[PDB]
DNA sequence: ATATTGTGCAAAATGACAAAG
RNA sequence: CUAAGAGUAC
DNA sequence: CTTTGTCATTTTGCAGGTACTCTTATTCAATAT
């Protein structure tokens, strides 16, 4: 870390939530398609309140009656610093306007997230038939191919403790200790670019990428 | 607006160490410039809306006493960085076009995401003018200040006539270094150029080494 | 070892050796010092060869 | 080891007589809907039907063989959690006495 | 001597106690599991552990 | 104290080493490495002791890693090019309805994993409603492909009742047994996959046979003797021929089962494997 | 207590060259392998004959 | 999900859009039997399945004995003896959670301490 | 009567193939 | 003599 | 329209060092000179 911010605990946790790669797939519990013929009132009791905020705070008559329905982890949201909110940007940011998204609020029972595909104003006979399909491809990718934070190549990230031999100012060398992030899978480009972190002292196990980055000395 | 916040601070990085590069290749670069903090490169580069502006930030850099006296054949420098986040073969003429005829022997140009390969082809100019091409990414950390990485000093001419002669050394005896070597890059080598390499060793306290570009 | 019932993860199931050489070994204990044993040897062997070509 | 044997091999006709007696629905007139719980009955990997009671037909078996109508290199596994039934009498197998 | 070897089974009973008090706890599930690891890989390494230091 | 157990070829004594296999007629489920495009293999080397003893093994493997969505169910049948789906197969052997077939394959109805796991597979063949259909599209990808356009059926249908499956039945009407059997390899490969099972591990010794004297002396002995029966066959034939009077001393060459037999006890290699036949140890009484 | 069978002898677990080991459960495994491979090496009688 | 079949070829039935009632109706692909959707779902799928984990519970799974005994409480008997065995979902990252089996009211409780 | 002839890495190389100008 | 195989020592 | 990078195949060459003993086997059989 930052030589300035070596003991800062909650500082080391918030780098290590910065470059984790997470996913969806690590997230959500369950995924779902329902027949909702309106996208004004739905079917399910549980989800109603969410609808009755979204809907009221706000285009909905080109919506697919299908609805794609995901239930997340309170744990998940837990352990990793995510909220409702930060996955139904990178959803809504990743699939432009051809997905109408909600999600329920944190502090609700369940975490809920709601989509829809918008129809375009083209009419099909036979695509109706396989939205279900397209819905189901869309699910399939939006659990994997999108990124909520972290930079690809992180599988997983740990916190050590480590205890360093630093020169006191008044002159010999004390045992200071440090925190430090060991990660599985290596991303030295996208790592090292990272703000907080001290690009200088970054290292690896694979040489392969300490050659191809910083050089063949 | 984070996303504006992240661009600009890497945009600003990005410059400290185009400016080192710079300063390292031997042109004459003040060290206040290179230090030049995140609100007054904000101030001065981007503008009121919040929008950093590449145009202007270009610049253009001379050649140091020092450097001269060594390398009595190398003239200005000119540094770009181009705006659209694909660079177009329409872009990439103009500035070599600008770079021939301003007489600048070479040109870094900077770009955002990558360059579409019918601009790649006539990038190699009318010699003896170079162009480099960088990106953005890839210069956000200079990786020179690694521990890992030793020091780097280019030689003259003549510096490697002698290491020749004095070591009795063919151009083929020597270690090699590539050229696309992150370092090679960072320093403008060119074929045939050899670097002295400066290393902290463990059995003695200084070791130096050389490396010819291949 | 079928001397065990299922899904037992006590010490003694899963090859703690509790006894001393003096004392000796329970039959299930001779069997999973055994086959530690023979994991040993069987390193020895695939060790050798690997270290042999790599020392070429 | 010292009391280990390996067996020599046994015509499984008899004990496929024995299962047919005995309970064993034919495989060809097997329904899974109508017979949910069903033990699946193999012999020397031939799945051979289905039985409805595996407990009874495992006892006696079990006395079959423990008095010499069966031969003893016979052996018979009951995978209660699979809700399978397996006979093996092909040779080549090992196996020790307790 | 005996004190010694009473020392020692007494040592090894208390090791085999901790582990039977943190099965307990993993079947119990108020285990939780050190991350970047599993809850068994956790329970795992805690029982060696306790076993490791029991022998030494 | 001489125990026997060893035979004694010119004068020297030999003893039979028990060779170690894996047992026929085995359902084994495997997981595949990442790169591979199938994650889970099930398999059986089904092997029929009171016929021809060829070993014909059948694969069903799961097309697609756990994140793919096209998750599609394909046998490796013998004498054929291509991995079939399985409901073609199924289809094939008399099995049009595709309820029935999922009833073959799934035993519960609550299991709906399972269903929505082999749903790609019915998927895939619904472009096939008719067992003739089904048969043709077997025959079809036959690499015989010495069969004329009708009588695919016929060699679609031969295929699958003298190499498919062996071990249960070479005669015909057993259709529902095959297709069962099918199904219960299936139903094995969707346990392994939905994680309700671990892989078959391999090392595990009630999997493994040991072939002692006798049934290696037995598969040597039906290889020496077709030898020999093929070459009286052949003899009466070129008598039969040339017209020529037929003995049957001359017939016989008792010195091809017996040179036979000498050979592979006398050398190692067991043929025409090695070291199955050696030396036996005479130092001391335990060696 | 839900025994089904009971060993006849443990030490029956045993082969023919590892049942001439003395207390071979107070030895180090690798030390029985080596008797056992070891004591097929030994002089004796191997017949009467 | 709940999956039905045809009752005309005993064939797989799958969701189709309805215009007139703006409803969810259920077809036949070979042969056109219609039918309502009981339920709106028509997709399940579980990244994290709870189901499994006491799969292969028999009436007659106290006959086993390789299972291991216990004498904990069952909370419809009260009775001591019972069977127990941890979970069957064979996934790596599973709990260790126990669970029992009475053997004389065949009630399957669970040891697990958040659930309750 | 006897001589003569009917295996598992794992790197490298290569080919097929959806996207890009 | 040659070749192949098996067993074995450190 | 041709690249262009990219995966999925195909090759394809290797696989510790010494040392000891013994055993078998050197194309089978039919035809023609
Ligand atoms: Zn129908
Ligand atoms: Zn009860």
């Amino acid at each position: 870390l930052e030589p300035g911010h070596a003991a800062d605990q909650e500082q080391a946790k918030l780098i290590r939530s910065a470059i984790e790669h997470t996913t969806l797939k690590s997230v959500t519990i369950a995924s779902e398609i329902y027949y909702d013929p309106d996208p004004r009132s739905t079917v399910i009791p549980e989800d109603e309140e969410i609808i009755q905020l979204h809907f009221s705070l706000l285009s909905f008559d080109q919506q697919s009656p299908w609805l794609l329905r995901l239930e997340l982890d309170r744990a998940a949201m837990n352990d990793k610093d995510l909220t409702m909110g930060q996955v139904g940007e990178r959803i809504k940011q990743t699939f432009k306007n051809d997905l109408f998204v909600i999600w329920s609020e944190d502090n609700d029972e369940k975490l809920i997230i709601r989509c829809r595909v918008v129809r375009p104003k083209s009419l099909d006979a036979e695509t109706e038939a396989e939205e279900d399909h397209m819905l189901k491809k869309i699910e399939n990718t939006m659990l994997e191919n999108i990124t909520l934070r972290g930079v690809e190549n992180i599988e997983r990230v740990v916190m050590m403790k480590y205890d360093r031999k630093v020169p006191s100012p008044t002159g010999e060398y004390v045992k200071e200790p440090e925190w430090v992030l060991e990660t599985d899978g290596v991303n030295l480009s996208e790592v090292m670019t990272v703000p907080g972190i001290d690009p200088t002292r970054i290292y690896t196990n694979s040489f392969i990428d300490i050659m191809e980055v910083l050089g063949i000395e | 607006d984070q996303e504006n916040e992240r661009n600009i601070s890497r945009l600003w990085r990005a410059f400290r160490t185009v400016k080192e590069m710079v300063k390292d290749r031997g042109y004459f670069i003040t060290q206040e410039e290179v230090e030049l903090p995140l609100e007054d490169f904000k101030a001065k580069y981007c503008d009121s809306m919040g929008r950093p502006q590449r145009k202007m930030m270009s610049f253009q850099a001379n050649p140091t006493e020092e450097s001269i006296s060594k390398f009595p054949d190398m003239g200005s420098l000119w540094v770009e960085f181009c705006d659209e986040p694909s660079v177009g073969v329409k872009t990439m003429k103009t500035f070599v076009i600008h770079i021939q005829e301003k007489n600048f022997q070479t040109g870094i140009f900077v770009y955002q995401n990558n360059i579409t390969p019918s601009a790649m082809k006539l990038v190699p100019s009318i010699p003896p003018a170079t162009i480099e091409t960088f990106n953005e990414a890839a210069l956000v950390v200079n990786i020179t200040h690694h521990e890992l990485v030793p020091k780097h000093i280019r030689l003259s001419s003549d510096e490697k006539r002698e290491l020749l002669k004095r070591y009795r050394l063919k151009e083929s005896q020597l270690p090699r270094i590539q050229r696309a070597d992150p370092v090679a890059l960072y320093l403008g080598l060119k074929r045939g150029e050899v670097v002295k390499i400066i290393r902290k060793s463990e059995t003695s306290g200084r070791y130096a080494s050389y490396r010819i570009c291949m | 070892l079928p001397h065990f019932s299922k899904d037992d993860y006590s010490p003694e199931s899963k090859g703690f050796v509790e006894n001393s050489y003096l004392r000796g070994l329970t039959p299930q204990e001779f069997f999973f010092h055994a086959m530690g044993g023979r994991e040993g040897l069987i390193d020895t062997a695939v060790k050798t060869a690997e270290t042999g070509y790599i020392q070429r | 080891s010292l009391m280990s044997c390996i067996s020599v091999g046994t015509d499984p006709m008899p004990i496929i007589t024995f299962l047919s007696e005995w309970g064993m629905e034919p495989l060809e007139d097997y329904v899974p809907h109508q017979s949910p719980d069903a033990t699946r009955v193999f012999v020397n990997g031939v799945w051979h039907g289905v039985h409805r009671n595996p407990a009874r037909l495992m006892e006696t078996l079990r006395t079959l063989r423990r008095k010499g109508d069966i031969n003893p290199e016979v052996s018979m596994i009951r995978d209660i959690r699979e809700k399978e039934l397996k006979i093996f009498t092909d040779a080549g197998r090992v196996y020790r006495p307790l | 001597d005996g004190p010694t070897m009473r020392e020692i089974t007494e040592t090894i009973a208390e090791a085999k106690k901790k582990v039977l008090d943190v099965t307990k706890e993993a079947q119990a599930n108020l285990l939780t599991a050190k991350h970047g690891m599993t809850l068994r890989e956790s329970f795992e390494d805690n029982v060696v552990r306790f076993l490791n230091e029991a022998r030494d | 104290f001489d125990m026997g157990g060893y035979f004694i070829i010119n004068g020297s004594e030999k003893v039979l080493i028990a060779q170690e296999r894996s047992a026929g007629n085995i359902v084994q489920v495997f997981k595949k490495a990442a790169p591979s495009p199938i994650s889970h293999v099930a398999e059986i080397r089904s092997a029929l002791e009171k016929g021809s003893r060829f070993i014909s093994t059948l694969q069903v493997k799961l097309y697609g890693r756990e994140g793919s969505s096209a998750r599609t169910i394909k046998a490796t049948l013998p004498y054929i090019k291509q991995d079939i789906p399985i409901v073609i197969i199924f289809r094939a052997l008399g099995i049009i309805p595709d309820g029935e077939i999922l009833e073959h394959i799934c035993y519960d109805v609550n299991d709906w994993q399972m269903l929505e796991m082999l749903k790609p597979c019915v998927e895939d063949g619904f472009v096939i409603q008719d067992r003739e259909t089904a048969l043709d599209f077997i025959g079809r990808r036959g690499t015989a492909l010495g069969i004329k356009k009708e009588k695919r059926i016929q060699y679609a249908k031969d295929i699958l009742q003298k190499e498919f499956l062996p071990h249960i039945t070479q005669l015909e009407g057993f259709e529902s047994r095959k297709a069962f059997f099918l199904g219960y390899m299936i139903n094995r490969l969707l346990l392994c996959a939905l994680d309700r099972k671990d892989q078959d591990d391999r090392d595990h010794f009630g999997k493994k046979r040991l072939d002692l004297a006798g049934p290696l002396l037995a598969q040597l002995f039906k290889t020496l003797f077709k030898k020999l029966t093929k070459d009286i066959f052949r003899y009466m034939q070129r008598t039969v021929e040339e017209a020529h009077d037929f003995n049957m001393k001359l017939a016989i060459n008792a010195k091809t089962i017996t040179s036979g037999l000498k050979y592979a006890l006398a050398t190692g290699n067991w043929g025409e494997r090695a070291g199955v036949s050696q030396v036996l140890n005479r130092y001391t009484y335990s060696s | 207590t839900t025994f089904t069978h009971c060993e006849i002898h443990p030490s029956m677990i045993l082969g023919v060259a590892a049942s001439i080991i003395p207390f071979p459960d107070h030895n180090q495994s690798p030390r029985n392998t080596y008797q056992s491979a070891m004591g097929k090496q030994a002089m004796g009688v191997f017949l009467t004959n | 999900t709940t999956f039905r079949f045809c009752r005309d070829c005993n064939n797989m039935l799958y969701p189709r859009e309805d215009k007139e009632n703006n409803r969810l109706l259920f077809e036949c692909r070979t042969c056109s039997y219609v039918e309502e959707a009981g339920s709106p779902l028509v997709y399940r799928h579980e990244l994290i399945t709870n189901i499994g984990e006491t799969a292969g519970v028999v009436q007659d799974i106290g006959s086993d004995p390789t299972l291991p005994r216990s004498d904990r409480e069952c909370p419809k008997c009260h009775s001591r003896e019972n069977v127990f065995f941890q979970s069957q979902q064979r996934r790596k990252d599973t709990s260790m959670v126990l669970f029992f089996v009475c053997l004389s009211c065949s009630h399957i409780f669970t040891s697990d301490q958040k659930n309750k």
